[PDB]
């Protein structure tokens, strides 16, 4: 019945959107339009919807859309969305701006509740790239009005994750590879006003990059050619935006898989930029920001040029660490023509207006944060990691100035007299990401300063200097003079307002160990090249911190260490109590053994828990104690694992089902970690667990302390 | 003026490995009584033919939207579609009774490069299927009543019901597919056409039968359960209920290494499936309630693991298939009271997986009360 | 063009010889299996591209200049071009080399393809504007053609044609500078136009030497030699027809084709100079023949060509009249023959309604 009426309902809808789609052809005209459907006895024991302007149609498809996406889960059945998308493909024909919007989302949903059909992707996938060209004409009013839906929509057909080139046609692929190249070619892309879009581009460019099977988009060659539209149209996109950023990234990604393809080209030493002829283009590019900030100096506007210029740099730092060359090397841009970007930005630095230059000293640190990149990769010996680490401390350094610091700092005297006019322009949190690069800068260089500088941002009172020196400063205090004890000072600054500083010395924790060990060459990314666009993390730290400890058995200080830590095992959060559930079993494999000490700590701590249960009697808490006590039980194969085994047995042995329930799951993952069959894992522990079930018997006696009850019980029991 | 057909016919070989695609079909030469090796070639100049005429024909797929619906999609009529189908029809023609022979006797080579083309064909037919309606509606016209080719594909179905070697289980998905691809295609009175793949079915349903086999099966399924007469035609009232060997494969899964997002994709099928049968005694009723609860649990057990929205698309699947599974159960306890009673066997697992369940349901924001009430029913 | 990519797809071009234009694009069998399955995914490609069919849109609105009315720029055309080259220059390497038959079926087949494509492609020639060795196809299309001539094989014979039309076609729509590039064909071309060399061939190679006419470089290159000048053998053809199958309806043909080049070189503005005068009067007796036996005008459109090549040749011979002013002198050796033919068709001339004035005036010379 429920569906009958939903059916009446998605023919009113049709009868609609079909004339609209009329009123498209312009044969004939239905306003004012009452449909068919839904007549009943009830109006004249009828009133069907009456329109008479084509806006009037829209609303009530807008409201009909919604409708069905809101019946859409009972509604969905298999090709049941075969019609929905045909009806959806002929909204998406004619689009208002919002009803294109919402028509979007639909038909994305649909997507995603059942696949897409090869067959209606065409149909849908002609009108909607045809969209995507009208695009640049559209006025933002009207095309934004159903662009951020455009994203979304996208995003789902376009999924960065795998299949999601199964889904889409490998002509359509194809055609959007070849699309996205035109707007490029158009630059309609830059002239769109909202960024996402161009982004969006950018998004499906890096989707073909590299997650797709190569290919099967469309021919090599071709994919190529569309690549090589999409640099032309970023080189001049980069320079006409104030920020590059929103363009950075598909630069990137297409920057490294060049270099992919490279390498394989040079074995069955070049540049990775003479290798690459449209890598050669974007080192053009690069070379034009460079001359353009150093030819105008105060003509070109300090921020734009100089953001280009941090856009170009970047990207080839990020190339350097990432792209790795004695057969074949890989030649990188020149630290000494960096040098000579170099006094163009001090130049500039002088140049700007104070409030001007704090935009500049943005793109600025943002440049200095790619020259990091660029020392990480390669740590320059000694001079330009002074100079740096040095304009890293500039906005500190004419307030510094009159420090002892300055006076044994041998960049510091000149450092004073430029710092002034730089500084009052220096933002904040650029300092801040400064003293972020200034902590990462190496002792080697501007010792006494950087020794001083940790120490000064763990002194200063402003959260994000401090959080900069928090980062490097276990690396600091390591080579300072102990990699194994903390420094006091910074003991003290441990504390911290914003959780995420407690988090990272977690991390800093976790570190220390290691720190003990030779302190490792550090990259800021180390690894994982971020994409272009807390007692957790106290479990997260410390997975990785007991590796490094000698922990396996150690002595009262694990004791103690690991009493404070049950404790917090056992944390009023749910979710604290979760996902350290299985840290307990990465402790397991921390600790050396089960037994003795750790044992004693298990069942000390069941005890607990199970005066906290009797109070909590909380489901939550006792899902996540469940789930722990299992990982525990599992982790071990000696006697805690049928100590755990008991102790869940008697959760199963309650009135309550839920608790049965979890210590069976826990019993079922404990067998398969055994890898035995049911009674063979049985038979390992028979004696225990049957003893244990027979003093749950005795303690069941004394409760009896009718016969017909307990035995049903007895039986259920077995 | 789509011509994705076109596309799809005439483009790199749509068979990954063996390169046999319609391309090389219109190519093939005649060295690689009734099926005469002119008439092969006459086949494949056929298709040829078709080539160059589909985009000659100018034409509106649907006259109508409401007629364009019942078919779910429109087909522009191109009579090329139809002048291809006899190159399919030869190529699966050939090795059909190559195979009888190859069974009778306790010749296979030629089989095998057949049944390989074959496939190729049955790829290549969907495509023409799906452009021209007319093409289709030729095939589909019976006298009570099937196409010739039909025919010979309904062999190959056999060959599908038949144990399916490794090659043959391949290519009994790829049949599937074909016919998932052919319902649709199908126009209601062809739906009674339909009714002869559903004693295929049941073997084509199988323990042994591979994952992608069983996803489209359910589809096709679906499918014919639209057509009244068809949707009773599913279980054997007490003889083995058919559905019962479907939800049965999904309770335990042969085939164990498979990729899991088709298997996860099957059984949202079968939810589509059973939602749709609700829109329009037995010991698959009681079975059916075990493979649900399963699978919620399944569900359920990934979402606790997982923190935060679904990056893989695999998870935000089961906060999916875990609300509309919560649905399709509320129902599994509304339709029958005896329900619970059959449900108790793995109830023990199910009361657990529902907690939860409703945590993230009432978390999720395209989560309803429609949705969360059902799961309501389910825990209390 | 759309009709371009049902060219492409379709029933062997070439009459028989199973040829299959999916065995164009997919064919296992330069060689080594590897990159040559990767030019039948170009092939694919370029169907991909071809079947959207979004460049033949709207009649080619967009070019614009020479060229006028280019057939449609199709950026799939080019790409078919790589495995044509896979194909034909192969058989030109067997050709290089002191079977062959195998290869040369796919030769023609590919040079059939790569006709079409020249055709009705705005980009196949844009390759042609390419230039020097780019366009390397097109050396290797002309090697075949100089090696086509020389050798007398039932595969040479059609080679020959194929590769000279295509030349033809594509020097066509070319600019004048982009003619300087066939220049090079001049030189191989000589070859083609003697009797040993494929009448069929011989017939095409009248044509390009209109073209060449036409072209300013390739005028001198007809006369530019003291012995022969390059040009006559054309002449030499029509009068001494080197054909055992000598069907009328072919010697016809090459006489008017070279009737057009001479009015074509007329409008435009050796020994060899002299023999065009004699063969013209040779080519007007024989269309004259056929008509006036049957009597009347043409009850065949290739008879009203033959009659139409009659008023070209009495209007060339007149302005062969004022051309080398001494026309007599050369003229007295062929002179009966000559005065035998001019004024009966003097008289069907004026029978007719449409013949010009300024024909007339030409006709009244004679
Ligand atoms: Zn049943």
């Amino acid at each position: 019945i429920f569906g009958v009426l939903t059916k009446e309902l998605l023919q009113l809808f049709e009868d609609l959107v079909y004339l609209h789609r009329r009123n498209v052809m312009g044969h004939a005209v239905e306003w004012p339009v009452v449909m068919s459907r839904f007549l009943s006895q009830l109006d004249e024991h009828s009133a069907p919807l009456q329109l008479m302007s084509m806006q009037n149609l829209e609303f009530i498809e807008v409201t009909l859309l919604m409708v069905l996406t809101r019946i859409i889960a009972i509604v969905f059945f298999r090709r049941q969305e075969l019609l929905l998308w045909q009806i959806g493909c002929v909204l998406l024909e004619y689009g208002s701006p919002k009803i294109k919007s919402l028509a979007i989302s639909f038909l994305t949903e649909l997507f995603q509740l059942g696949g897409l059909p090869a067959q209606p992707a065409s149909t849908f996938f002609s009108s909607f790239l045809e969209l995507l060209k009208h695009l640049v004409e559209m006025d933002t009013d009207q095309l934004k009005l159903y662009e951020e839906p455009l994203s979304k929509l996208i995003k789902t057909l376009f999924p960065f994750e795998a299949e999601a080139y199964r889904n889409i046609e490998p002509v359509y692929l194809n055609m959007l590879l070849e699309k996205l190249c035109v707007m490029f070619e158009d630059g309609v892309l830059m002239r769109l006003k909202s960024d996402l879009l161009k982004a969006a581009l950018c998004h499906l460019l890096q989707y073909f990059l590299k997650f797709v099977p190569a290919g099967y988009e469309s021919a090599l060659q071709v994919r190529k050619v569309y690549v090589r539209n999409i640099c032309k149209a970023l080189l001049d996109v980069l320079g006409i935006e104030v920020d590059a950023e929103y363009l950075l990234g598909p630069l990137y990604a297409a920057l490294k898989m060049e270099s992919m393809e490279i390498i394989e080209e040079i074995q069955c030493h070049v540049d990775m930029n003479q290798k690459s002829i449209l890598w050669s283009a974007l080192k053009q590019k690069a070379e034009s920001l460079q001359i353009s900030l150093e030819y105008s100096g105060l003509k070109n506007p300090v921020i734009e040029m100089l953001e280009g210029i941090a856009v170009v740099l970047q990207l080839t730092a990020l190339c350097t660490v990432h792209c790795s060359h004695p057969s074949v090397v890989i030649t990188w841009m020149s630290l000494d023509f960096y040098t000579k970007v170099l006094k163009s930005c001090r130049s500039l630095l002088e140049s700007v207006q104070k409030l001007d230059l704090e935009a500049t000293i943005d793109k600025v640190v943002k440049i200095y944060d790619a020259l990091i990149y660029m020392q990480v990769n390669s740590s320059f010996e000694d001079h330009i990691l002074e100079d740096l680490c040095g304009m890293l401390s500039l906005p500190w350094i004419y307030s510094h100035s009159d420090d002892g610091c300055l006076k044994l700092t041998t960049f510091a005297a000149n450092l004073l007299t430029l710092s002034c006019r730089i500084s009052d322009s220096y933002s904040p949190q650029a300092q801040s990401r400064c003293v972020f690069l200034l902590t990462l800068f190496p002792r080697r260089i501007f010792l006494e300063w950087r020794t001083a500088v940790y120490n000064w941002a763990l002194q200063s009172s402003h959260e994000v200097i401090r959080a900069s020196c928090v980062s490097g400063f276990f690396i600091l205090l390591q080579q300072q003079n102990s990699c194994n004890r903390v420094p006091k000072i910074l003991i003290d600054k441990v504390k911290d307002d914003s959780d995420i500083v407690k988090k990272e010395f977690a991390s800093i924790l976790g570190q220390l160990v290691c720190t003990l060990h030779g302190m490792f060459y550090l990259t800021s990314s180390l690894t994982e090249p971020f994409s272009e666009h807390v007692k957790l993390a106290f479990i997260d730290n410390l997975h990785h911190l007991c590796k490094h400890l000698d922990f396996r058995e150690d002595e009262t200080d694990v004791k103690a260490v690991l009493g404070t830590l049950l404790n917090l095992m056992e944390d009023p959060d749910k979710d604290v109590r979760v996902a350290f559930s299985g840290n307990i079993k990465h402790i397991l494999e921390s600790l050396d053994s089960e037994d003795g000490f750790i044992k004693e700590l298990f069942v000390l701590r069941m005890k607990e828990a199970y005066t906290h249960a009797q109070i909590s009697r909380n489901n939550e808490l006792k899902d996540t104690l469940i789930l722990t006590t299992g990982d525990i039980g599992r982790a071990a194969k000696g006697d805690l694992v049928p100590f755990a085994l008991l102790h869940l047995l008697h959760c199963l042995l309650s009135k309550s089902a839920s608790v049965s329930g979890a210590a069976y799951t826990e019993i079922r993952a404990l067998v398969a970690a055994k890898s035995v069959k049911l009674q063979s894992f049985f038979s390992q522990y028979k004696k225990p667990i049957c003893q244990f079930l027979v003093e749950s018997l005795h303690s069941s006696q004394m409760t009896a302390l009718d016969v017909a009850h307990q035995r049903e019980m007895a039986l259920n029991t077995l | 003026q789509g011509s994705i057909l076109i596309n799809l016919l005439l483009k790199q070989p749509l068979i990954p490995g063996s390169s046999l695609s319609l391309c090389h079909l219109l190519s093939s030469s005649s060295e690689s009584g009734s099926f005469s090796l002119s008439a092969l070639r006459e086949a494949q100049n056929l298709a040829f033919t078709g080539l160059n005429l589909v985009a000659r024909n100018e034409c509106s797929r649907d006259g109508d939207p409401a007629e364009g619906g019942r078919r779910a999609f429109p087909l522009c009529q191109l009579p090329g579609a139809v002048h291809f189908l006899p190159l399919v029809q030869f190529f699966i023609g050939l090795h059909c009774q190559a195979l009888q022979d190859l069974a009778a006797a306790k010749p296979e080579d030629s089989v095998c490069i057949l049944e390989g083309f074959s496939v190729t064909a049955l790829s290549i037919l969907q495509h023409l299927v799906c452009h021209s309606g007319a093409v289709v509606s030729l095939l589909l016209s019976g006298v009570g009543g099937q196409h010739p080719l039909l025919k010979m594909l309904l062999h190959l179905l056999a060959f599908s019901s038949a144990a399916t070697g490794h090659l043959q289980a391949s290519v009994l998905t790829q049949c599937l597919k074909v016919l998932v691809k052919l319902a649709e295609n199908t126009s209601c009175d062809f739906l009674p056409r339909f009714q002869c793949v559903f004693q295929v079915l049941p073997k084509c349903l199988s323990p042994e039968t591979p994952l992608p086999s069983v996803l489209l099966a359910v589809e096709l399924l679906s499918l014919l359960a639209d057509h009244d007469q068809l949707a009773p035609q599913l279980c054997s009232h007490s003889e083995g209920c058919l559905l019962l060997l479907l939800y049965m494969y999904i309770t335990s899964r042969p085939d164990r290494v498979a990729l899991e997002t088709q298997w996860l994709q099957l059984e949202q099928e079968v939810v589509w499936l059973l939602a749709k049968l609700g829109v329009q005694n037995c010991q698959c009723n009681v079975e059916v309630v075990r493979a649900l609860t399963v699978m919620l649990h399944r569900q359920w057990l990934t979402v606790r693991r997982a923190g935060g929205p679904p990056r893989t698309d695999q998870q935000r699947r089961t906060v999916r298939c875990l609300r509309d599974t919560v649905l399709l159960l509320h129902g599994l306890s509304q339709k029958d009271k005896l329900f619970m009673m059959h449900c108790v066997e793995v109830l023990h697992q199910f009361d657990q997986v529902m907690p939860g369940v409703s945590m993230l349901i009432r978390g999720l924001p395209d989560v309803t009360d429609c949705e969360e009430a059902a799961l309501d029913d389910l825990c209390a």
